[PDB]
């Protein structure tokens, strides 16, 4: 096998193939991510490019553990293969303390796999940025992964196509006294900033975590919210 | 489980001023039934050297497969011969070489050097070895030394001058003290198997014994 | 097998005698029991005849080695250490070895005593073997270090003498070797019975 | 060229041209001539010295009583590849308690010589062998390849210059059946003799030979053992 | 293996003028058991050579598609090459004692019969590897039984025709019948000569019970 | 494509490897060395070309001992034939052991040669090289034959050579062997000889300080010559 | 694992990464070493200290035995990895052999490994 | 296109991997067209049969393939690649036998070799 | 382009691999090998090119015994057919040493398939540069016969042709009644197509190597023998007149 | 544990007990021995319970991804051959026994015997396990050649019964299998459906 690193410094003492796979990102689907005072929703565009897709079968947001959920924007694949990651680290963290996981330590250990697959010879980076949701010692979780193998923690932020405007809707529509509901609200009003066409229960997904845990929107209850919003 | 059996057998070699005799009996035998009356352990190694080789035959066959394999690798790559104390030299290294399991055999080297003279070289199982002027080694080992130390080596005796060895004594030393073995040791019988090794190259004779 | 070493004034004095057994049975008499390492120094054998003999061959290897890559000879101390070095390796598979390796060096005379069991003792008098507790009787009311060469000759041979005749394993020729600065010597080579009949 | 650096990269005559190379390499040493009689197999080799002061090169490797190799091209690549085959010849006699059968060696040795020439980055063994060898079924001259191809020749010439000797060995084809081991040699000294210029002969010094057959251990003539085997030559016609 | 569980009894064989017949019994015993009465030991190897054996029958089956790979080995290259009876035997050595050396051997005997190039072949190899010819050979209890008997007759006529050969190990096999208690009445006979190999299926040998009369 | 673009493998369109084209022009910047082979011995003879005042002589070792019986003289670099003295000198030891008895000048001669050629980058060893020697040696020994020297080159191919010249001035030096040497030459002649062909392809004045000589004999050990015996043998040149 | 060879030859035959690294030396401080009868004197010359910089961390003599002691010209670190194993092969040295090292003998080890470094892949 | 992204599987500076749409223009070099259609209690899966040469075995020539008793397929591509990943998927699908002990589903199956196809 | 036509682990931008085709090509240089399935075996003639008049008889061959029952046919390098010849008995040694019977040819064929093919996806490995034959017979499957390529494709044939001359020998092959046909007119017909197609100005003159499996050597594949052989040179020498 | 099988014209027939024990306490009474390895291929289990479930499930696993990979219906014989070479290889820390029946329609009905130490050998009915002993005699003298189904289910209904009353070790009920043509039939006699022997003394 090739012992080479295929991410290298230019001349100019950038790392190319990081600033490519962000431009990777910039072409994923939108993931918008909103801490509340009482938990964290994470919401995504589902758009399938034909009604023939079996939309159920093939989702976006899923429980690292039953209180840690995730989304991306970027590439499916290498997301599906970070979702494995997590869910072998958390479980190993789990094994170790009969403890749940705090979310930052989690996020700490997949960036860190992240970050030598930016390293290692013969692997190519991840196309994906991560936005990580939890809830732990009775506060909510919010963090950010990037390409670059850094990552930040956020009360509110948005990845994908049109990031930049959906960060400054949040910059304009966050508040720390947020509830669920309202950050709910605010999750599906900033998918709205950047959807292209007529929006359904079935072309998003939104999951939320909270002291009960995480879980996934049902399509009646996102259906419901996008009646209450419109 | 016992990887080792001994098979019996009693071999002998004696150094001359320009040859060498080596003898060995014909018997290969277990416990109180004999495999074969025909195993001469005389076996062939140079023009100028006859290996002799007892104790466990598997281990008699693997030593001689084992030595004419390194015989024709020196070959090979130094294009030339052996010569006997490089022989002695081969056996006691590969004795050596598995001290943690050894070859359950009892070993005499005999021969010409490099100037014609006869050489006998005796070994043990695990390596150690010197050279002599005659060597009896096997199971009827130590019956046939004393007669090679008073009658050839000159022991225990007095006020007669030490002749030298010419080879019809020799060879008559060797068959009466192998009649001797067959008379006495159990493995040792039906026949005898005597090569000579001169100058002009090794010479072969065997004499019948008993079969009992 | 009785071997035994001094160092003196005039530098070591090396005496062996020449009787392997094959359990009961006496293998042979003429055994060279002081193995010639190079022009200054000896080894001595004791026990395990095929354990020693390949140990100080290895040894001679060992230290040609040195002097082909270093141009200089072996001190006794060095070649000790890496005798009991490459023994310790092995320690407990069942070898039986002791050996005193005498020489001289930059140092002047040395001696030392290596075993199998990992000892390495530098000592003025040694001797290893079965009856060596009978060389040690005789030679500890002979040695002294302002002996001269011919009594030190004759205490090394009448205390193998006395070990052959106390010992069963022991027996055959006493041998013995003078090491000096310019390097070691061959004495002699003694009949035991002839031995007993000068001394008697 | 793009397509001569690797053994594994294929032109689009589907050629490898590294392979090529190292044919070249064996068309670059020296000449010998390989022929068998119906109880014999004789090689006469070319042997080259690098300067008057120097003796000259070797190029008869004798391996087994039944088996012997002449080389031509590179001499340590031959070196390897004789030790294997000599190896070889130890493993069938240290296990089979047989002399091994020279055709199944010369396809093993194809066998090998299989794989430099497609991995990467690595490169044929640039010399080409011809093999004297007698079993069962008679004696046999084969020849090797570094492009893992061997064939079986009555007679067969490799080296510099070695056409004319190939010419010699097919006018005569018939004739090597039913010569003599004299005549055989005399036949495969001329033979190496053709590859030679107008204007230098054969020598004691030059000349190794190879033979192996009935009653006859595989022996290496050179020099002065040469000397009887030029006696009754004939001169060369204008 | 370290412990043969069915094991098998003793096999004969001997000389004649022209070939060797070899000859043994299907009884392979669980033990003190007779469990198993109709599986060959007799197995042929090629046009010049076969095998017989006594021991653990796993450890020879495993021995018989190593035998038939290698020997379909030689066949497919199609170069002309047969193997020897004596290069069998050569390999059956250096196998045997390399199970032996490894603390893992075999545990079975192997008498072997050949017939090449005019000359008749008989060998033993033993489970240390200890391999040896001779003219009759015999395994087990009939190594203690058949060949006292065999020598007897070599002794006195040492070159035999094919009936006294076969007459002579019927005999054998009477006493064997009559003494081994690991023996059964009902044995195979090949034999290995210039036409090839031959192995013969149901054959049994008379018994004599008169002497119970005699008490 | 440049020419550092290929492999060490990489065969000439004459079918022969670049590096070891590459070695033999490296030999050619080496000293100059010679090596007279006589019935009554064998001598070497190498200039140690003293490149400062301050470089001390002694330090600059150019014939070795590859053990009791053999020497050895060099053309090339000095870090490579460390290694292949080291390795002669090891082969030497290991024989003396196993054998109890030495090989020959011939023996010593395949056993440095054939780790000449064992380089490559690819599926290479813990312990494989990646360039072959720029090395050339002339071995200089008694065995049982007598006499004997023998030219190794970096190729791996080894010649035996009554007379042979390595170095800067090789071409020129052997022509002067081929002029001065006879089969019945005495061991002085050759000495005397060896010495005047290394005086007449040097740049400097031959002296006894910038040049090493030794000889091997039947019946004594390798010698190194002293300066003092170097100065009397320069007397009568 | 990395095994791309560094220093490989030239068509005329040098090696260019040693001549670099030659370059490399003589880019370093002076340093002079001279033997006297019963003392040997090494000075190396001293860069201009920055007055915040500590001088102790920035010395370019160091021992490598309690009988042997160096002096470098060239990068800090690389000699420090020089001086380390050169301390690890003295101390090796009085474990196998019950002496301390000779001059020639850690000189010879410590300039195999430096020809060692030149002599493969990745290094 | 930077670097070597068109000849490996390395990110363009549209952050595109050319190899990826290569191996799109390689699953049409077989000329053929497969259709699946899920029913109401059944799926179907209908492709072309080529066979230009009599020659040729009919029986051999085919590309509906079976993995287990309830798990079929279809095949898109060039032959050799179609008998790898079919051979691949028959021996993830009995490793999931070995391991959990039942049949395994058709999502999980095909999430498993869109992995390895990852 | 540049760079796509270098390695078989790059596709061409039309989805191509060049080096796969270089093997095709140098499969195409070759000489005409044929083998044919009929109702009671499978029958392989190979046209071998004689080079040179040194060579002995039974130089170059290109038929093999893969197995027992099975036999081989081969056009292309002889030591990649060489090769794989030895993986193939290799793999049919395994089978009958982990299962004990005779393996079926479908089987064989797909390991060969995957062993050839494993070396198409790499830039390390090249391709094989042999097309070749696997032909057998056994009472439960009758005779069988299969074609692999050096891409790793294997197809069921009823008869096909490969080397220089594959067209004109598979339209020749068409042509002949063949499913209820004997093997011993199998083979005349089959001297006949290699005499057919073989060009005589453009090649040195050839032997007409021969062999069969089938019933009447109760499925196992040997060499034609001499009469037989000459029998069907006879019998295509006058069919040329 | 006794295990047996009995070829006939069309088949198999394969009969078992159900005592599982560990010392002289019975760990299980109704344990099925019968262990399926394809369709209509059956193996009869004897000795350690474990490593005889370990080499059917592998034997079972591999024997399904051949005739996968070779699309065709499983050979008994290659079924056979694959539990004699993973008994023989792993002879040293198995104790087991199996009776491997089935029926294929290359060769019918077949029964094969692995016994401990991985033998091989095809028999018209096969008799294991530590019940087996016990009944040697009457299996010898009962059966006959060219035997019925249903008599082969009487022959081993009756042999089976005579190990359970026999054998401390062997108890429970009685099951019994028939692999054919159509298929395999299973059933179980248990109380006065097993078949009872006269024991007054």
């Amino acid at each position: 096998g090739y012992s080479f690193s295929l991410t290298t410094f230019s001349p100019s003492g950038k790392l190319v193939q990081i600033e490519y796979a962000l431009a990777a990102v910039a072409g994923g689907a939108p993931s918008v991510g909103i801490k509340a005072a009482n938990g964290v929703v994470l919401a995504t565009e589902k758009k399938q490019k034909s009604i023939l897709y079996d939309e159920r079968s093939v989702h976006k947001v899923e429980p690292i553990t039953k209180h840690i959920g995730l989304v991306y924007s970027g590439m499916g694949p290498d997301y599906r293969v970070l979702v494995h990651r997590a869910r072998k680290l958390a479980q190993q963290y789990y094994l170790v303390y009969q403890e749940p996981i705090p979310t930052a330590q989690l996020v700490q250990r997949v960036a860190s796999v992240m970050q030598e697959y930016t390293q290692s010879g013969g692997v190519r980076p991840f196309g994906v940025s991560l936005l990580i949701c939890g809830w732990n010692e009775g506060r909510p979780y919010l963090f950010q992964s990037d390409p670059s193998g850094a990552y930040f923690a956020w009360k509110a932020t948005a990845m994908g196509k049109n990031y930049v405007n959906g960060k400054t809707f949040l910059e304009k529509r966050y508040n720390e006294d947020l509830e669920l509901e309202d950050a709910i609200h605010t999750a599906i009003l900033t998918l709205k900033e950047s959807f292209e066409g007529q929006m359904t229960e079935d072309n998003i997904e939104v999951g939320i975590c909270n002291e009960a845990g995480f879980r996934r929107l049902t399509p009646t209850e996102v259906k419901d919210y996008l009646a209450a919003i419109a | 489980f016992s990887p080792y059996v001994f098979n019996g057998g009693t071999i002998l070699a004696i150094a001359g001023e320009d040859f060498a005799i080596v003898a060995s009996d014909t018997r290969l035998s277990e416990g109180f039934s004999i495999h074969t009356r025909d195993s001469p352990k005389c076996y062939k190694l140079t023009d100028k050297t006859v290996i002799g080789c007892s104790g466990f035959h598997g281990d008699c066959l693997t030593l001689t497969k084992i030595i004419e394999a390194r015989l024709k690798m020196y070959k090979h790559s130094n294009n030339k011969a052996m010569t006997t104390g490089a022989i002695a030299a081969m056996l006691s290294t590969i004795l050596y070489s598995r001290r943690f399991f050894p070859y359950y055999v009892y070993n005499i080297i005999g021969g010409l050097d490099e100037e014609g003279k006869g050489a006998v070289y005796s070994f043990d199982p695990v390596g150690s070895y010197q050279r002599d002027s005659f060597k009896a080694g096997g199971s009827a080992s130590a019956m046939l030394q004393p007669l090679l130390d008073n009658q050839v080596g000159f022991k225990n005796m007095q006020n007669v001058e030490h002749v030298p060895l010419s080879l019809d004594r020799a060879m008559r030393l060797v068959k009466d003290v192998f009649i001797s073995a067959a008379e006495r040791d159990v493995y040792t019988g039906d026949a005898l198997r005597i090569c000579i090794v001169t100058k002009e190259g090794i010479r072969e004779e065997t004499v019948s014994l008993r079969k009992d | 097998t009785t071997t035994l070493a001094f160092k003196f004034r005039h530098g070591v004095i090396v005496a062996a005698d020449s009787r392997a057994t094959a359990g009961a049975y006496i293998a042979s008499q003429t055994v060279k029991k002081v193995i010639e390492i190079n022009p200054y120094l000896l080894g001595t054998m004791a026990g395990g005849a095929a354990d020693c003999s390949f140990w100080e061959r290895l040894l001679a290897r060992q230290c040609r080695i040195y002097e082909l890559r270093n141009k200089e000879r072996i001190s006794v101390a060095a070649a000790s250490k890496l005798l009991a070095n490459m023994v310790y390796q092995y320690k407990g598979m069942g070898l039986s070895m002791g050996t005193m390796i005498c020489g001289w060096d930059k140092r002047g005379p040395g001696l030392y005593y290596v075993d199998s069991e990992g000892n390495r003792i530098s000592g003025a008098t040694f001797s290893v073997g079965s009856g060596s507790v009978y060389a040690y009787g005789v030679m500890d009311r002979g040695y002294s270090y302002d002996l001269e060469v011919e009594q030190a000759y004759d205490l090394a041979r009448r205390a193998i003498y006395q070990a052959t005749y106390r010992d069963a394993y022991s027996g055959g020729a006493v041998n013995l070797y003078h090491v000096r600065e310019d390097g070691w010597i061959r004495v002699s080579s003694d009949n035991v019975a002839d031995l007993h009949e000068k001394y008697s | 060229n793009q397509y001569d650096n690797d053994v594994t990269v294929w032109s689009p005559q589907g050629r490898i041209h590294q392979i090529e190379y190292a044919m070249e390499a064996v068309k670059q040493g020296s000449a010998t001539v390989g022929l068998k009689s119906k109880t014999h197999a004789v090689l006469v080799a070319l042997k080259r010295a690098q300067s008057e002061l120097a003796a000259h090169q070797k190029k008869i490797l004798h391996v087994d009583n039944h088996i012997g190799i002449s080389i031509a091209g590179l001499t340590a690549d031959a070196r390897l590849l004789c030790n294997f085959m000599r190896q070889e010849c130890l493993d069938s006699r240290f296990v089979f308690d047989r002399p091994l059968p020279v055709s199944r060696l010369v396809s093993l040795i194809g066998s090998k010589t299989q794989i430099p020439t497609q991995r990467y980055g690595r490169r044929p063994y640039g010399v080409g062998l011809l093999i004297a060898g007698y079993d069962d079924m008679g004696p046999h001259i084969f020849q090797t390849c570094p492009s893992a191809n061997y064939f079986d020749c009555r007679a067969m010439s490799i080296g510099a210059r070695s056409q004319s000797a190939r010419t010699y060995l097919e006018r005569h084809m018939s004739e090597f059946m039913e010569c003599n081991l004299n005549e055989l040699v005399k036949h495969g000294l001329r033979a190496l003799r053709e590859t030679l210029p107008a204007e230098q002969d054969l020598t004691t010094k030059n000349v190794s030979i190879g033979i192996v057959g009935k009653d006859l251990e595989f022996t290496i003539y050179d020099d002065d053992d040469v000397s009887p085997f030029l006696e009754g030559l004939e001169e060369r016609p204008q | 293996t370290q412990n043969p569980m069915v094991t098998g009894t003793s096999v004969l064989g001997v000389k004649f003028e022209g070939g060797v017949v070899i000859a043994a019994d299907m009884l392979g015993s669980y033990g003190s058991l007779a469990r198993f009465r109709n599986i060959s030991r007799i197995m042929r190897v090629n046009n010049s050579t076969m095998l017989g054996a006594s021991g653990d029958y796993a450890d020879f089956q495993y021995l018989k598609q190593v035998l038939g790979q290698m020997v379909i080995d030689e066949e497919l290259l199609g170069d002309g090459h047969s193997y020897s009876p004596r290069a069998i035997h050569s390999w059956l050595t250096r196998a045997m004692y390399s199970r032996r050396s490894k603390m893992n051997p075999l545990w079975n005997t192997m008498v072997i019969g050949g017939y090449a190039d005019g000359e008749s072949f008989l060998g033993y190899v033993d489970m240390l590897g200890v391999a040896y010819e001779a003219p009759s050979l015999a395994t087990g209890y009939g190594a203690y039984l058949a060949q006292p008997l065999l020598r007897e007759v070599l002794e006195k006529q040492p070159v035999l025709s094919q009936t006294e050969a076969r007459d002579l190990v019927e005999r054998c096999m009477r006493v064997l019948y009559y003494r081994d208690a690991r023996s059964y009445n009902r044995f195979q006979i090949a034999t290995v000569t210039e036409k090839g190999v031959e192995i013969e299926g149901p054959l049994s040998t008379e018994t004599n019970w008169d002497i119970a009369h005699m008490i | 494509r440049s020419e550092y673009d290929r492999g060490v493998n990489t065969f000439s369109p004459e079918g022969r490897l670049f590096q070891v084209e590459y070695a033999i022009e490296a030999i050619k910047l080496g000293s100059t060395a010679i090596g007279i082979q006589t019935s009554e011995g064998v001598c070497l003879a190498v200039e140690k070309r003293i490149t400062s005042p301050l470089m001390e002589p002694s330090s600059i070792e150019k014939i070795v001992e590859i053990d009791a019986h053999i020497g050895c003289a060099m053309s090339g670099l000095i870090a490579d034939a460390k290694t292949l003295i080291d390795k002669a000198r090891v082969e030497t030891q290991n024989h003396w052991f196993t054998y109890n008895e030495t090989m020959t000048v011939e023996s010593v001669t395949q056993a440095v040669s054939n780790l000449a050629l064992q380089f490559g980058e690819e599926d290479a060893d813990p312990g494989a090289m990646s360039r072959p020697f720029g090395v050339a040696l002339l071995f200089g020994g008694v065995d049982e034959k007598g006499p004997q020297l023998f030219h190794m080159d970096p190729s791996g191919t080894f010649v035996q050579c009554d007379a042979r010249a390595i170095g800067s001035a090789s071409e020129g030096a052997q022509s002067s062997l081929q002029e001065v040497y006879h089969k019945s030459m005495t061991l002085k002649e050759a000495i005397k000889s060896s010495l005047i062909i290394l005086k007449q392809v040097m740049e400097e004045k031959l002296n006894a300080t910038n040049i090493e000589l030794a000889t091997v004999q039947p019946g004594q050990n390798f010698h190194m010559f002293t300066k003092e015996e170097l100065e009397e043998v320069i007397k009568d040149i | 694992s990395y095994d791309r060879a560094i220093t490989v030859f030239s068509p005329d035959g040098h090696l260019f990464q040693v001549e670099y690294a030659q370059e490399a030396v003589k880019k370093g401080s002076t340093a002079v070493g001279v033997r006297g009868r019963d003392i040997v004197v090494l000075g190396v010359e001293k860069k201009s200290v920055a007055k915040l910089q500590d001088e102790r961390t920035v010395r370019k003599i160091c021992a490598l035995d309690d009988n042997v002691c160096m002096a470098f010209a060239g990068l800090t670190a690389d000699a420090r990895i020089v001086i380390n194993r050169a301390r690890v092969e003295c101390q090796s040295h009085r474990l196998t052999v019950e002496d301390p090292v000779t001059v020639e003998y850690i000189t010879r080890y410590i300039a195999s490994l430096k020809q060692r470094y030149t002599q493969s892949n990745g290094r | 296109s930077a670097g070597f992204d068109r000849h490996i599987t390395i990110f363009s500076p549209e952050g595109r991997l050319y190899q990826v749409e290569y191996a799109f223009k390689a699953i049409n070099q077989g000329g053929l067209t497969s259709v699946a259609v899920r029913g109401k209690d059944c799926a179907v899966i209908v492709t072309q049969k080529k066979v230009p040469d009599k020659l040729l075995d009919s029986s051999t020539v085919t590309h509906l393939f079976k993995i287990t008793e309830n798990i079929g397929c279809v095949m898109t591509g060039m032959t050799a690649d179609s008998r790898s990943q079919v051979q691949r998927a028959r021996y993830e699908a009995a490793n999931w036998k070995y391991k959990y002990g039942y049949e395994i589903p058709v999502d999980m199956l095909c999430k498993r070799i869109a992995d390895i196809s990852q | 382009g540049t760079g796509y036509d270098l390695s078989a682990s790059t596709f061409s931008p039309d989805g191509r691999v060049f080096q796969v085709e270089y093997a095709m090509k140098a499969v195409e240089n070759s000489s005409t090998a044929i083998g044919i399935r009929c109702k009671d075996g499978v029958v392989f003639g190979v046209e071998k090119l004689v080079l040179s008049k040194l060579y002995e008889e039974g130089s170059n061959k290109r038929l093999f015994n893969v197995d027992r029952h099975v036999g081989m046919a081969v056009a292309g390098l002889l030591a990649d057919a060489r090769s794989l010849a030895d993986i193939a008995r290799e793999e049919a040694s395994n089978f009958r040493s982990n299962f004990g019977y005779n393996i079926p040819l479908k089987h064989l064929a797909d390991r060969v398939a995957m062993y050839v093919h494993a070396y198409t996806l790499y830039s390390a490995v090249r391709p094989f540069g042999c097309s070749f034959m696997l032909g057998s017979y056994s009472v439960n499957d009758g005779a069988q016969l299969y074609m692999i390529d050096p891409s790793g494709v294997s197809y069921g044939y009823w008869g096909c042709a490969i080397g220089k001359a594959r067209q004109a020998a598979k339209t020749e092959i068409e042509k002949l009644q063949m499913k209820e046909m004997t093997c011993r007119d199998i083979v005349k017909e089959v001297a006949k197509i290699i005499y057919i197609v073989h060009d005589e100005v453009k090649d040195k003159a050839f032997e007409l190597e021969l062999s069969w499996v089938g019933e009447l050597t109760n499925g196992r594949h040997e060499i034609v023998p001499k009469d037989i052989r000459e029998e069907a040179e006879k019998y295509a020498k006058e069919s040329l007149k | 544990t006794t295990i047996m099988a009995v070829q006939f014209d069309g088949g198999v027939v394969l009969g078992a007990d159900s005592r599982t024990t560990t010392g002289s306490y019975i760990a299980n009474r109704v344990t099925d021995k019968l262990t399926p390895i394809h369709d209509r291929i059956f193996c009869c289990r004897s000795g350690s319970a474990a490593d005889t479930q370990a080499v059917a499930d592998a034997v079972t696993y591999q024997l399904g991804f051949h005739s996968i990979e070779l699309n065709e219906p499983p050979l008994v014989h290659t079924a056979a051959s694959l539990f004699k070479e993973m008994c023989y290889r792993y002879r040293e820390d198995l104790m087991a026994g199996i009776i491997i029946a089935g029926w294929d329609p290359q060769e019918g009905g077949q029964v094969y015997s692995v016994p401990m130490g991985g033998m091989m050998v095809r028999q018209s009915f096969a008799i294991g396990g530590s019940g087996s002993s016990y009944i040697y005699g009457y299996v010898d003298a009962t059966y006959r050649e060219g035997m019925t189904k249903e008599e082969c289910l009487q022959f081993t209904a009756n042999a089976l019964a005579l190990a359970m009353e026999r054998d401390g070790s062997s108890g429970g009920v009685i099951r019994l299998a028939a692999i054919a043509e159509s298929g395999v039939e299973r059933q179980v006699l248990l109380g006065d459906q097993i078949p009872k022997f006269a024991v007054a003394t």
